[PDB]
């Protein structure tokens, strides 16, 4: 930003972007395949595999 | 700064510091600020905030 180039912030933040990892993570070990076509549903990690 | 140097540049090649020619200081140089107007308001239709 010194020589003229302006690089403007991105409007999602890492802290952000990694709470929607940790989130997509989350749904992963717990609801497993049914949070992405629809509510949360929870099983065991044990029967999903 | 060594003795023979008046003014220095940085990695792109565009002047960072100088040296007085009269008295003996150093000083950088950052270039004044600037930015874009960004402007934050709704539909014509709802306020005019």
């Amino acid at each position: 930003k010194f020589n003229g180039l302006t690089v403007l912030p991105p409007l999602l933040t890492d802290e952000m972007i990694a709470q929607y990892t940790s989130a997509l993570l989350a749904g992963t070990i717990t609801s497993g395949w049914t949070f992405g076509a629809g509510a949360a549903l929870q099983i065991p990690f044990a029967m999903q595999m | 700064f060594l003795p023979f140097q008046q003014f220095g540049r940085d990695i792109a090649d565009t002047t960072d510091a100088v040296r007085d020619p009269q008295t003996l200081e150093i000083l950088d140089i950052t270039p004044c600020s600037f930015g874009g107007v960004s402007v934050i308001t709704p539909g014509t239709n709802t306020s005019n905030q």
